[PDB]
């Protein structure tokens, strides 16, 4: 644990900021909705189990495809080859060994040509103008983490499954940065697992009191409640499995008590 | 594209050639590395990807400045700000005469800069070699050559394992370490100083276990009570010759008390306990600092 904790927090905050999506970019996308990024999202949550693809690299493809449909017009038919070519994107910056052109081109079920999306790929490039270093619900969770007296895998596991819970709804999560959302899903998790809250070292660490992460997670304790009833279970069937403690099995508090 | 007039190839970098090139309506004087390009295959390679992204958010004296990316169809190029040869060149160049120490301190100070920068920005560069390090006319040093460059994460995850030019390698990494952090990037800059004080590679292995026992036969064979958790390490033997320490007055002659209290911070076994290049910047060896320029 070292020397550059602080001045990474303090850099990922600054750029969380100048890597956030337009809030209401939606409202302006004349053929997609809400509910067809949800089921994009869901499907990229599948592609990831299917390839063994590190978490990070689904809020990476995540955050691509909202920043990307923020200054974008796209047609339905043409969403999943944003993301496609979003999440081929994600798997060269973040993974070890990313899938190939091809192993892309199978899972969409040659919905598209290899040519395409390649073309969608610099399309991408080009629209974010190669600044694929964004951060991450992912990234904040994990600093949050350290702060756990002592390790606690259940909370880690919850906190992730909500985290990634917040990327199939834009409404309400848009809204919302990626560190508050962290801080809520720690919360929350936290609370539900051993019953202790958002600790005071991260009350001073992040400068976000339990108020102040209170609107996020209003909403949260919500997407959680819900999420068994939700028409996007892919998490959900992730977070039931052993390397996760199945925490999406665990059931949430009814009362949050703030 | 039509803009640059080529002058001359003037290498091959980590993937594609890089050449000098003047903008023909301005005069600027550019290095332009060429990336070649495959839809039949992979599209915009991993390696190019990481490097111009994370080179937009590594604006710093010390570390080469990307001026345009010009991305087309059928190649992609990477326009940089223009520097005259690389550090290994330099070393070859002044082998006989030696590189003078208000130099040497000079452009291991610049290095650590870009470096704490770098580190600071989450990003480890992972190839640290002469080569990889550009001066100019007017003293000054950069880190280039991104290709191999990560953003990384805190606390960090397993990374790739074929990480850094041999004779710069940490031992961590020779060792099979399942985590590894900005400490490698250290280890390569505590290597170079010393090239840089002696004019020879300090480490010149030729396989890994090669590497491992230059290490060795220098810093001592690492125990559990200099290395808490070594000889549970993957790559580990528990076979290896046990070597004893040499005195730095031997392994590096030319440096004062200051500059081999530095070194040995850096080339610490322990990753946890090596300097940070932050502390480093702090150390008493950089009292006295100035600003040479190369007498080439
Ligand atoms: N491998 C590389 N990665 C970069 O970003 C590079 C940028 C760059 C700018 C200038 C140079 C350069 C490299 C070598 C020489 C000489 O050997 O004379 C002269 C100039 O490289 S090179």
């Amino acid at each position: 644990v070292p020397d550059y904790h602080e001045d990474i927090h303090t850099y990922l905050r600054e750029m969380e900021v100048k890597c956030k999506p337009k809030v209401g970019y939606m409202k302006k996308q004349p053929d997609i909705t809400n509910s067809m990024r949800a089921i994009l999202v869901d499907w990229l949550v599948e592609v990831g189990e299917e390839y063994k693809l590190q978490n990070e690299t689904l809020h990476l493809a995540v955050n691509y495809i909202d920043r990307f449909l923020s200054s974008m017009s796209v047609l339905r038919g043409k969403l999943q080859l944003v993301g496609t070519a979003a999440m081929l994107l994600a798997s060269k910056f973040e993974e070890i060994y990313p899938p190939e052109v091809a192993e892309f081109v199978y899972i969409t079920d040659d919905t598209y040509t290899k040519k395409q999306v390649l073309r969608m790929e610099h399309l991408v490039l080009k629209v974010l103008t190669f600044d694929l270093a964004a951060p991450t619900v992912n990234q904040f969770l994990t600093q949050y983490f350290l702060h756990q007296q002592p390790a606690n895998c259940k909370v880690e596991s919850l906190a992730m499954f909500l985290g990634e819970l917040s990327l199939i709804d834009a409404d309400p999560y848009l809204k919302y940065l990626p560190s508050v959302i962290a801080g809520a899903a720690f919360h929350l998790a936290l609370y539900t697992v051993t019953g202790q809250s958002w600790p005071e070292s991260l009350i001073r660490k992040t400068g976000y009191t339990l108020e102040s992460l209170k609107p996020c997670l209003m909403d949260l304790h919500q997407t959680y409640l819900k999420a068994p009833q939700h028409a996007q279970q892919s998490i959900r069937e992730k977070y039931k499995n052993s390397k996760y403690h199945g925490v999406s099995l665990l059931n949430p508090p009814e009362t949050l008590n703030l | 594209m039509e803009n640059f007039q080529k002058v001359e190839k003037i290498g091959e970098g980590t993937y594609g050639v890089v050449y000098k090139a003047r903008n023909k309506l301005t005069g600027e004087v550019v290095a332009l590395k060429k990336i070649r390009l495959d839809t039949e295959t992979e599209g915009v390679p991993s390696t190019a990807i990481r490097e111009i992204s994370l080179l937009k958010e590594l604006n710093h004296p010390n570390i080469v400045k990307l001026l345009d990316v010009i991305h087309t169809e059928n190649k992609l190029y990477l326009v940089f700000e223009f520097l005259h040869q690389d550090l290994k060149k330099f070393m070859d160049a002044s082998a006989l005469t030696g590189i003078p120490l208000p130099l040497i301190k000079s452009y291991l100070f610049q290095l650590l800069q870009g470096l704490a920068f770098c580190h600071s920005h989450r990003v480890l560069h992972r190839d640290l070699k002469p080569q990889n390090l550009l001066i100019n006319t007017e003293g000054a040093i950069k880190l280039a050559d991104f290709g191999l460059a990560r953003a990384f994460g805190v606390p960090v995850r397993t990374y790739t394992h074929e990480v850094v030019t041999l004779w710069y390698r940490a031992p961590e990494i020779l060792l099979g370490c399942k985590y590894y952090s900005t400490a490698v990037d250290i280890w390569s800059l505590g290597c170079i100083f010393a090239e840089m004080v002696t004019r020879r590679a300090l480490f010149p292995g030729d396989s890994e276990i090669d590497q491992l026992f230059r290490i060795f036969r220098t810093l001592g064979t690492p125990d559990e009570v200099v290395w808490p958790g070594v000889t549970s390490m993957p790559d580990y033997k528990p076979s290896f010759p046990k070597w004893a320490r040499q005195d730095f007055s031997k392994v590096v002659p030319p440096l004062d008390e200051d500059g081999r209290s530095l070194l040995s911070q850096m080339l610490h076994y322990d990753p946890n306990k090596r300097i940070s290049a932050k502390a480093a910047l702090a150390h008493p060896f950089f009292q006295d600092v100035t600003k040479p320029v190369p007498h080439l």
